[PDB]
């Protein structure tokens, strides 16, 4: 349907308010929302926002009411909510009958049309109990103060926009959509602990709708101008296809905009690696790629296992005119087993925990992207983000 | 001639990156094999 997100965001985010306010002892679990099986007997939650007034006015705020009536005649048999602004009046009140006999009472054609596909049977006292109409503040003000909030918790004040706030509401909605067998709950303490020890960017649906998402772009990207200026390294990519976006039609441009830029001149004589993990099939990248241009080296001779030094050999180049054998690299992870001689100097993960690869000098860079455009800007190949 | 060999003699002023920034200095000395191109 319309699926007004801001009204989520608010509605997670002031779990996340509460949490952070909340002192030892506390246990909660999320109330799933609708969006998301139905995991519990009844144990579900909805939300939607509207905060543009001067004063209060009871002629706007109908068609929430309708649209969810809707909704509960739908389905039924399972809580419900909603939150808005207006200037002054504030708190929640419960409706009254008569209140909610008005409500039924329409004077718009979209209104009696919603009505007239309301179902007829409806229970307006099971509808008061169960629904609710409260009012609150902008939602803007719950972030910085939830900013000052982060302060006070004694963080690393440069890394609290980039790493800390944008995982943390990701951490929070991991519970509001998920199937699996352990406890549910999230205790505060343990919460911050282990989120102070974890370094990932984090982007998705969620966070790309979060107020302050400019500076996070800015700071990820000033910080690996030094990492991808140099010509001569060695950089492994890593990725996970199977929660990506559209990856089959948009893996080509990226590798091929990455190797139109940091492969093509001749002062370039480290091509990099590309590795994909799951069940993918290299054959008809490698087909496209060669229609396109580029050239591969898959490793292999003869088609049965990958030897681990061909891979890593250095390439012929001639200067007038340019010709260069292999300009870039591919291989699945499973079957590489082994490691290199030389330990890479960059080492980026897409949507990947931990590699054995990992260690002290080799530089690690972990990050969560759902679609394949965003870190376009991230690598310096687009001016615009979306 | 003797083929042609074309030659265009340079001075240096200073550095323009992507976003925008100028600075000025001979900050980098350019490694040859290295491509030039004409000013918009």
């Amino acid at each position: 349907a319309e699926y007004s997100i801001k009204g989520y965001l608010y509605q997670f985010l002031k779990y996340l308010s509460e949490i952070l306010a909340a002192g030892d002892g506390a246990r909660i679990t999320i109330e799933g929302a609708i969006e998301d099986i139905a995991a519990g007997l009844t144990t579900a939650v909805q939300c939607k926002y509207h905060e543009q007034a001067e004063k209060y006015t009871l002629g706007k705020i109908y068609k929430p009411i309708l649209l969810m009536l809707e909704h509960f005649s739908k389905n039924s048999g399972v809580s419900y909510r909603l939150f808005c602004h207006f200037p002054g009046e504030s708190g929640t009140k419960a409706l009254t009958k008569d209140d909610l006999e008005t409500v039924l009472s329409t004077k718009g054609e979209v209104l009696r049309a919603i009505v007239a596909r309301i179902d007829t049977s409806v229970d307006y006292e099971a509808f008061l109990d169960r629904f609710a109409i409260e009012f609150g503040p902008s939602a803007e003000d719950l972030q910085v103060a939830v900013l000052a909030s982060l302060k006070d918790k004694g963080f690393d004040p440069d890394d609290i926009d980039a790493v800390i706030f944008p995982n943390a509401i990701q951490r929070i909605v991991d519970l509001a959509t998920r199937s699996d067998v352990n406890d549910r709950t999230v205790e505060p303490k343990t919460f911050l602990a282990g989120l102070r020890e974890v370094r990932r960017v984090t982007f998705t649906r969620w966070t790309r709708e979060l107020a302050t998402k400019g500076r996070m772009f800015s700071s990820l990207r000033k910080s690996l101008r030094s990492c991808l200026a140099h010509n001569s390294r060695w950089r492994v990519f890593v990725i996970n296809p199977l929660t990506i976006e559209n990856f089959d039609d948009d893996i080509v441009r990226f590798i091929k905009a990455f190797v139109q830029r940091y492969s093509s001149k001749y002062l370039h004589s480290n091509p990099p690696l590309f590795m994909l993990t799951g069940d993918y099939d290299l054959s008809v990248l490698q087909k496209r790629l060669y229609d396109a241009g580029l050239r591969c080296e898959t490793g292999k001779v003869g088609g049965t296992d990958v030897i681990i030094k061909e891979l890593f050999r250095r390439p012929i180049l001639i200067r007038n005119p340019f010709r260069m054998e292999f300009s870039l690299r591919l291989a699945k992870r499973d079957e590489v087993i082994g490691g290199p001689q030389r330990r890479p100097d960059e080492l980026f993960l897409i949507n990947v925990a931990d590699d054995e690869w990992k260690h002290e000098d080799v530089n690690v860079h972990g990050f969560k992207i759902e679609r394949l455009s965003d870190l376009e800007y991230i690598l310096q190949l687009r001016s615009d983000y979306a | 001639h003797v083929n042609f060999r074309f030659q265009i003699d340079t001075q240096p002023i200073g550095t323009l990156s992507e976003d925008g920034e100028f600075s000025r200095g001979s900050h980098s000395l350019p490694v040859p094999t290295e491509y030039a191109y004409v000013t918009p």
